[PDB]
C-alpha cells in the first residue's frame, strides 16, 4: 500500500467538479431543466472528473512503480484499473443500465 | 465484548454499535416455535402482538374447524393441538436412523344435530418431526434443514405500462391472494376499463359495480371525480344488477344456464364464500395497508371485503387521473402509487413455520375429504372420530415434505460457518416460487431494499446467482413473514438508543440517515448536509434536520459469512462474493488456529452456530476428560456435557470437540466451555496463520497458483481428517440368504487376516484399495462350469463352493484406518428396510496432508491451488533466517480489485512483531483517533477490524513503521512494509525489497484425491452400452460434441473413429481390442458403434425402412 500512491491533487479537482454538480443541481432545483437533463449534465461533470483524476494520476507515478510497470509492460490489466485502485473509481451503473 | 470467556481481541471500532448482534438463529427457532404453540412465542406475543394467539396447527385446525356433512346434520372440529415428548434423544436417533420426532395429540369432537350428542377424544394425529436446539430436523436420522423461501406476497399491485402504437400510460392490478383466483382492472387502448375476472375475456366495471350493488347513479356518486370512470359509464352499454350479474354468469361460466340465485350464489363463491377464497393474514394486513381501510382492527377476516373492491376501482382509476393521495371514506388516507415485484414490501419469507403449515394443510384438507366421504358411507349411532380420522395423508404429507423435497436440504456442515449459513438462507427457486429457467433477469438484481434485509455481496457464483442469498447480521422477520430492520430514531435532530424495527415500505415512506456520521455525544449531527436515503434508492445530502432514522450500525447491510472478512470495503464485490463463498468451504484442520487478524464475527458466529459446548449455568467444572465435563451448578445440581469425540460430519469431515477448561475454573452462563471443529477459545478459525510473500518465484506461483514450504506439510498445519462411510446389506435373495462370514469362495486367508470373525475388519486396520471391509457371501446355485475351469479345479483341488463372493471393498484410493464399525441386525430387532438381515457401516478415516492440487484461499477471493510444495531451504528467508511458509504472485492482485489481502498481509505482521505507539511526544496524529490500548501491542496478540468501521489506511502506515524487534536489534519490515529476502536456492539476496507479512488462509474441500479419476475398462451402461459416468462408478469423460468438432476440425478422422467405436460402444470390438493389446497385435479395424444399430431397430420398429445399399 505504500507502493499504491494517491494523487495530491485530487481534492482540488473533485471540489472544482463539485461546485459544478451543486450549480447543476441548483439549476434544477430552480425549474430551469427537467429531472432528465440534469442528471445528463451530472454524468458528463463526473465523466470529465474521472478524467482528470486518471490523467493526474497517470502523470504522478514513476516508471518503477511496479502496477504500473506491470500496466504499461503489456503483461496484464488495463489503466482504468490503476484509476480504480487509486483515485476515483466513477460512475457505477444502475440495475437497469443506467448511469 | 459480553460472553464471559472472550478472547481479549482489541477493536479498531471508531463507531460504538449500540444494539447486540441477535439470535442468529431465530429465523428458524422462532419460526417453529411460533408453529407449535411454545411458551416463549407465547410470552414473546404478548410482548410484541398480543392480541390473540396464532398456534400454526392451531390456525389450521380452526379453519378447518369444524368438516360439516352437505346435509349439515354432523360436525367435526379437531381443536387444541398437543405435543408430546420425543420418543428418543438426539444423539440416539441420529446413530440408530430414527427420525427425530415428537407425538401429535388432539382432541377431536364429532357432533349430531339432529339428535344431539358431543363425542370428544384424543385423537394421535402423527409423528412430528421436531427442530433441535441447533434449528435442524433430524428427519431420517440425517440432519436436514428448512431453507426459508421468498416469494411474491398476497396484496393488489397496481402497475402501468406503456403502449407504442399510442404512447399513453396503461395501469391495471392484480391482487393475486391466497388460495383464491386472478382478477385485474385494466385501463386499455381507449379511455375504457377492462376488468378481466379469471382469467376470460375482460369486462367494462359498469357490469360488476352494478352486480356489486352500485347503480349508474350510485357509480357517477363516488366516482364523479373519476372522469374515465365516468366515460366508461357513459360507455357502459348495459345497465343493471340482475342483467349484470346473469351476463357474468353466462361469461364467466359459458353457457352455463344465468339463472339468478347460482349466479348471486357464484359471485360469494368465488369472491366472498371463503371456502373457494382465501387471502390470508399476510395479504389482509398488506392490502390494509395499501388502502388504509383499518389501523387498531385486528388482522383477521381472511376473505375479500367488496367495500375492498370498490376502492381498487376508484384508486384505480385516480392512478389513471393521476393523483396523489386517496381518502377512502372509513378509513386514513393513503397515497397513490404502483408496486415493484422486488422491492421487499411485496416479497415475504415463507419461513420454515409457514412452510410446514402450508404442507400441513395439504394433509388436513385430503384427510377432511376422506373423513366426510366415510361418514357419509358411516352409519349414524355408531361412529366415533376414531373410526371417522384416517391419520395416514398427514403422515404422508409431512414425510413427503421433510424427504423428498426441494426446500428441504442436507445442513451442508464443512464448517461450522457452513452450518450457520445453510440456515439463514433465502432462497427464491422452491416450489410456489420461479424455476431457474423461469428466473426473470429483473429477480436477481440487488433493489435498494436489500439494504439490511438480503446481503447484496454473499450468493453462489454458479448459475444460481441472485436466486439464493442470505438473510442480513441484524434482520428480523415480521409475523407476517416481511424482512424488518432495525434502525435508530432520531428525533429534533438527536439521535436517540431507542432501536425500531420497520419494513421496506416504511423505509420507503421516512428518511434514513447513516451510522459513520459525527453524532456530537447527545445524540445531535455536527454538519447540516448529511448522507441519506430516499424512497427510490436516491442519495442525497438532506439538512440535518428532516433526518427522522439513522442506521443502526455499519456492517448492517451484510450478511454473516461476509461480516467475517477483514478490510472487506477495499475488496471489490466479485473477489468478496467468491471470499463469502468460500469461506463456507474450508475444512476442520487437527489444530485449529484463530485468526491473527479478524472481524467482531468470529465469536458471535461459533457460539451460536451450535458447534461450541455452552454453559448453561454457572458452575464450576469437576472433571474435565476428553469425552465429559461435569459442571457443578452452584445450587447443588450437577451436569456432564458429553463430547462428540470424531463423529462423521454429513461430508466426510471431523466433528471433535475438545474442552478448553480446567478442574478448577468457574464457568458463567453462556461461556464458552468446548471447541468445536474449526474454533479455538470461541472464535470462528477455519484455517491457519501462514507466513505470505508477494513475489513471482521461478514460475511456480504462475496465474493463481501457491507455492507452500515443506514446513506445512511437516509439521501438520495443514491437514483435514476426513472420515468416509461404506455400508453393506445383507439382503434376502430368492436363491437363498447372503451370509457376512469370514470365508469366501476364493478369498485366500492372505487377504482375509484383516476380517475378525463375524465379517467385519477389526477396528484399526489400515485398509487400502481393495481390502474386505465386510466378508459377504451370496448364493449363486449351480451354474456350467467350463471344461478348462473344470480341469484346473480339479488339478489344482479347489471345489466350487457355488455361493458366490460380493464382500464390500473400499473404493478405489480411499485408504485409511477403521475407526468404528456399526452392525445393524434383524436379530436385534433393529428396523432394517424389509428384505435386510443385517446393515453393516464402516467408517474408515484418513489423515489428508495438503499436497499439489490442493485449493487453499485467503480470505478475500484470491484462491488457488498448490502448484509445488517447495523444501525448507529452497524458500527465499529473511534476514533472520526465517523461511516464508507460502509465496503469492503478484499479477493476480492489481487487476483483479481486492487490495484486502494486501493490507491484511501488513496488519498481519503488525499484530505479530507487535507495536509500540511512539507517543512519547504524545500520540502522533497517526493514533490520534485510534482507541486506548492500542498505544502498544504484544508479539502475537489478537486484533480485530470491524468490516466497514476497521483501520484507516494511514493507521496501517503508522503501525508498520511502529513495530518492535524480535529478539536482536532487527526491524525486519521497514516502513514500506517490505523486507530484504535471500534467496534459499541460488544464495544471493533478492535485488529488491519485498512484501512479507501473515495473512490466514484457509484449505478448501477441492483436495485431489477426491478429484483424480481413471478408467481402462470397467463397468458399461444397461440399455445403450457406453461406458457409465461418474467417480462413485470407474465412467470415463464424456467425449461431448465439441470435442468432436475439435478434432474435425484438425482432421484426425482415424482418432475420432476410435473413441466413437472402439472405446464406446463397438461391443464386439472392445474385447478385440483388449486381446490384441495383450497379445501385442494391430488394434483391429473398427466396426459399427451400437448407436446406429439401435436407431436401425427403432427405426424397423417405428414402420419406416431404413436400409443401407452399398449400390
Amino acid at each position: 500500500m505504500a507502493d499504491v500512491l494517491v494523487p495530491p491533487r485530487k481534492k482540488e479537482i473533485l471540489d472544482h467538479y463539485e461546485e459544478r454538480a451543486d450549480k447543476v443541481e441548483k439549476q434544477f432545483q430552480r425549474g430551469a431543466l427537467n429531472h432528465d437533463e440534469r442528471n445528463e449534465a451530472l454524468v458528463e461533470i463526473w465523466k470529465e472528473a474521472t478524467d482528470e483524476v486518471g490523467q493526474a494520476l497517470r502523470e504522478h507515478y514513476p516508471d518503477d512503480n511496479p502496477i504500473i510497470t506491470i500496466v504499461d509492460s503489456g503483461a496484464t490489466g488495463n489503466f482504468t484499473q490503476t484509476r480504480t485502485l487509486a483515485g476515483m473509481k466513477g460512475l457505477v451503473t444502475n440495475p437497469k443500465g443506467e448511469f | 465484548n459480553s460472553v464471559p470467556g472472550a478472547p481479549n481481541r482489541v477493536s479498531f471500532a471508531k463507531l460504538r454499535e449500540p444494539l447486540e448482534v441477535p439470535g442468529l438463529l431465530d429465523v428458524q427457532t422462532d419460526s417453529f416455535e411460533w408453529l407449535i404453540g411454545s411458551p416463549r412465542w407465547r410470552e414473546s406475543a404478548a410482548e410484541r402482538g398480543d392480541v390473540n394467539p396464532v398456534g400454526g396447527l392451531e390456525e389450521v385446525l380452526y379453519e378447518l374447524s369444524p368438516i360439516e356433512d352437505f346435509s349439515g346434520s354432523m360436525s367435526l372440529s379437531f381443536s387444541d393441538p398437543r405435543f408430546d415428548d420425543v420418543k428418543a434423544p438426539v444423539d440416539e436417533c441420529k446413530d440408530k436412523d430414527m427420525t427425530y420426532a415428537a407425538p401429535l395429540f388432539v382432541t377431536a369432537e364429532f357432533i349430531n344435530n339432529n339428535t344431539g350428542e358431543i363425542k370428544s377424544q384424543t385423537v394421535f394425529m402423527g409423528d412430528f418431526p421436531m427442530m433441535t436446539e441447533k434449528g435442524t430436523f433430524i428427519i431420517n436420522g440425517t440432519e436436514r434443514v428448512v431453507v426459508s423461501q421468498l416469494v411474491r406476497s398476497p396484496g393488489v399491485y397496481f402497475d402501468e405500462t406503456i403502449d407504442k402504437s399510442t404512447d399513453k400510460t396503461l395501469h391495471s392490478v392484480k391482487v393475486i391472494p391466497s388460495r383464491g383466483a386472478w382478477l385485474e382492472f385494466d385501463v386499455d387502448k381507449r379511455d375504457t376499463v377492462g376488468v378481466r375476472i379469471d382469467r376470460k375475456r375482460r369486462q367494462p366495471v359498469t357490469v360488476l359495480l352494478k352486480a356489486l350493488g352500485w347503480t349508474s347513479e350510485q357509480i357517477v356518486e363516488r366516482f364523479g371525480f373519476s372522469e374515465i370512470m365516468r366515460s366508461t359509464l357513459e360507455k357502459d352499454n348495459t345497465v343493471g344488477t340482475d342483467e349484470a350479474l346473469l351476463d357474468i354468469y353466462r361469461k364467466l361460466r359459458p353457457g352455463e344456464p344465468p339463472t339468478k340465485e347460482s349466479a348471486q350464489t357464484l359471485l360469494e363463491n368465488l369472491f366472498f364464500k371463503e371456502k373457494r377464497y382465501d387471502l390470508a393474514r399476510v395479504g389482509r394486513y398488506k392490502v390494509n395497508k395499501k388502502l388504509g381501510l383499518h389501523v387498531g382492527e385486528p388482522i383477521t377476516s381472511s376473505t375479500l371485503t367488496e367495500e375492498d373492491v370498490v376502492a381498487t376501482i376508484e384508486y384505480l382509476v385516480r392512478l389513471h387521473e393521476g393523483q396523489t393521495t386517496m381518502t377512502v371514506p372509513g378509513g386514513v388516507e393513503v397515497p397513490v402509487e404502483t408496486d415493484d415485484i422486488d422491492h421487499f414490501g411485496n416479497r415475504r419469507l415463507r419461513t420454515v413455520g409457514e412452510l410446514i403449515q402450508n404442507q400441513i394443510r395439504v394433509g388436513m384438507s385430503r384427510m377432511e375429504r376422506v373423513v366426510r366421504e366415510r361418514m357419509t358411507t358411516q352409519d349414524v349411532e355408531a361412529i366415533t372420530p376414531q373410526t371417522l380420522i384416517n391419520i395416514r395423508p398427514v403422515v404422508a404429507a409431512i414425510k413427503e415434505f421433510f424427504g423428498t423435497s426441494q426446500l428441504s436440504q442436507f445442513m451442508d456442515q464443512n464448517n461450522p460457518l457452513s452450518g450457520l449459513t445453510h440456515k439463514r438462507r433465502l432462497s427464491a427457486l422452491g416450489p410456489g416460487g420461479l424455476s431457474r429457467e423461469r428466473a426473470g433477469l429483473e429477480v436477481r438484481d440487488v433493489h435498494p431494499s436489500h439494504y439490511g434485509r438480503m446481503c447484496p455481496i454473499e450468493t453462489p457464483e454458479g448459475p444460481n446467482i441472485g436466486l439464493i442469498g442470505s438473510l442480513s447480521v441484524y434482520a428480523r422477520v415480521n409475523p407476517f413473514g416481511f424482512i424488518e430492520t432495525p434502525y435508530r430514531k432520531v428525533v429534533d435532530g438527536v439521535v436517540s438508543d431507542e432501536i425500531v424495527y420497520l419494513t421496506a415500505d416504511e423505509e420507503d415512506r421516512h428518511v434514513v440517515a447513516q451510522a459513520n456520521s459525527p453524532i456530537d455525544a447527545d445524540g445531535r449531527f455536527v454538519e447540516p448536509r448529511v448522507l441519506v436515503r430516499r424512497k427510490a434508492g436516491e442519495v442525497e445530502y438532506v439538512p440535518s434536520s428532516e433526518v427522522d432514522y439513522m442506521d443502526v450500525s455499519p456492517r448492517q447491510m451484510v450478511s454473516v459469512a461476509t461480516a467475517m472478512i477483514p478490510f472487506l470495503e477495499h475488496d471489490d464485490a466479485n473477489r468478496a462474493l467468491m471470499g463469502a463463498n468460500m469461506q463456507r468451504q474450508a475444512v476442520p484442520l487437527v489444530r485449529s488456529e484463530a485468526p491473527l487478524v479478524g472481524t467482531g464475527m468470529e465469536l458471535r458466529a461459533a457460539i451460536d452456530a451450535g458447534d461450541v459446548v455452552v454453559a448453561e449455568e454457572s458452575g464450576v467444572i469437576e472433571e474435565v476428560s476428553a469425552d465429559y465435563i461435569t459442571v457443578m451448578h452452584d445450587n447443588g445440581t450437577r451436569r456432564t456435557y458429553r463430547m462428540r469425540k470424531f463423529a462423521r460430519s454429513n461430508h466426510g469431515t471431523c466433528a471433535n470437540q475438545c474442552p478448553i477448561v480446567d478442574a478448577g475454573d468457574r464457568v458463567e452462563a453462556g461461556q464458552v466451555i468446548a471447541d468445536g471443529p474449526c474454533t479455538d477459545d470461541g472464535e470462528m478459525a477455519l484455517g491457519k496463520n501462514l507466513l505470505v510473500a508477494i513475489m513471482p518465484w521461478e514460475g511456480h506461483n504462475y496465474e493463481d497458483a501457491i507455492i507452500l514450504s515443506n514446513r506445512l506439510v511437516e509439521e501438520d498445519v495443514l491437514t483435514s481428517i476426513h472420515i468416509e462411510e461404506h455400508e453393506i446389506d445383507a439382503r434376502d435373495t430368492k436363491l437363498g440368504a447372503e451370509e457376512i462370514t469370514r470365508d469366501i469362495p476364493n478369498i485366500s486367508d492372505e487377504v482375509l487376516a484383516d476380517l475378525d470373525e463375524r465379517g467385519i475388519v477389526r477396528i484399526g486396520a489400515e485398509v487400502r484399495d481393495g481390502d474386505i471391509l465386510v466378508g459377504k457371501v451370496t448364493p449363486k446355485g449351480e451354474t456350467e462350469l467350463t471344461p478348462e475351469e473344470r480341469l484346473l479345479r480339479a488339478i489344482f483341488g479347489e471345489k466350487a463352493r457355488e455361493v458366490r463372493d460380493t464382500s464390500l471393498k473400499v473404493p478405489h484410493g480411499e485408504s485409511g484406518k477403521v475407526i468404528g464399525i456399526r452392525v445393524f441386525s434383524r436379530e436385534d430387532e433393529d428396523e432394517l428396510p424389509a428384505g435386510v438381515n443385517e446393515l453393516v457401516r464402516v467408517y474408515v478415516a484418513q489423515k489428508r496432508k495438503i499436497s499439489d492440487g490442493d485449493k487453499l484461499a485467503g480470505r478475500h477471493g484470491n484462491k488457488g491451488v498448490i502448484g509445488k510444495i517447495l523444501p525448507v531451504e529452497d524458500m527465499p528467508f529473511l534476514a533472520d533466517g526465517t523461511p516464508v511458509d507460502i509465496i503469492l504472485n503478484t499479477h493476480g492482485v492489481p487487476r483483479r480489485m481486492n487490495i484486502g489481502q494486501i493490507l491484511e498481509t501488513h496488519l498481519g505482521w503488525c499484530a505479530h512483531s507487535g507495536w509500540k505507539v511512539d507517543a512519547a511526544k504524545g500520540v502522533p496524529d497517526w493514533a490520534a483517533r485510534l482507541p486506548d490500548e492500542l498505544l502498544e501491542a504484544q508479539p502475537n496478540a489478537i486484533v480485530s477490524t470491524p468490516v466497514f468501521d476497521g483501520a484507516q489506511e494511514a493507521e496501517l502506515q503508522g503501525l508498520l513503521s511502529c513495530t518492535l524487534p524480535n529478539r536482536d536489534g532487527d526491524v525486519l519490515v521497514d516502513a514500506d512494509g517490505k523486507a530484504m529476502l535471500f534467496d534459499g536456492r541460488s544464495g544471493e539476496p533478492f535485488p529488491y525489497p519485498v512484501t512479507v507479512g501473515y495473512m490466514y488462509i484457509m484449505k478448501l474441500h477441492h483436495l485431489v484425491d477426491d478429484k483424480i479419476h481413471a478408467r481402462s475398462t470397467g463397468p458399461y451402461s444397461m440399455i445403450t452400452q457406453q461406458p457409465l459416468g461418474g467417480k462413485a462408478q470407474f465412467g470415463g469423460q464424456r467425449f461431448g460434441e465439441m470435442e468432436c468438432w475439435a478434432m474435425q476440425a484438425y482432421g484426425a478422422a482415424y482418432t475420432l473413429q476410435e473413441l466413437l467405436t472402439i472405446k464406446s460402444d463397438d461391443t464386439v470390438g472392445r474385447v478385440k481390442v483388449y486381446e490384441a493389446i495383450v497379445k501385442g497385435e494391430n488394434i483391429p479395424e473398427p466396426g459399427i458403434p451400437e448407436s446406429f444399430k439401435v436407431l436401425l431397430k427403432e427405426l424397423q420398429s417405428l414402420c419406416l425402412n431404413v436400409e443401407v445399399l452399398s449400390s
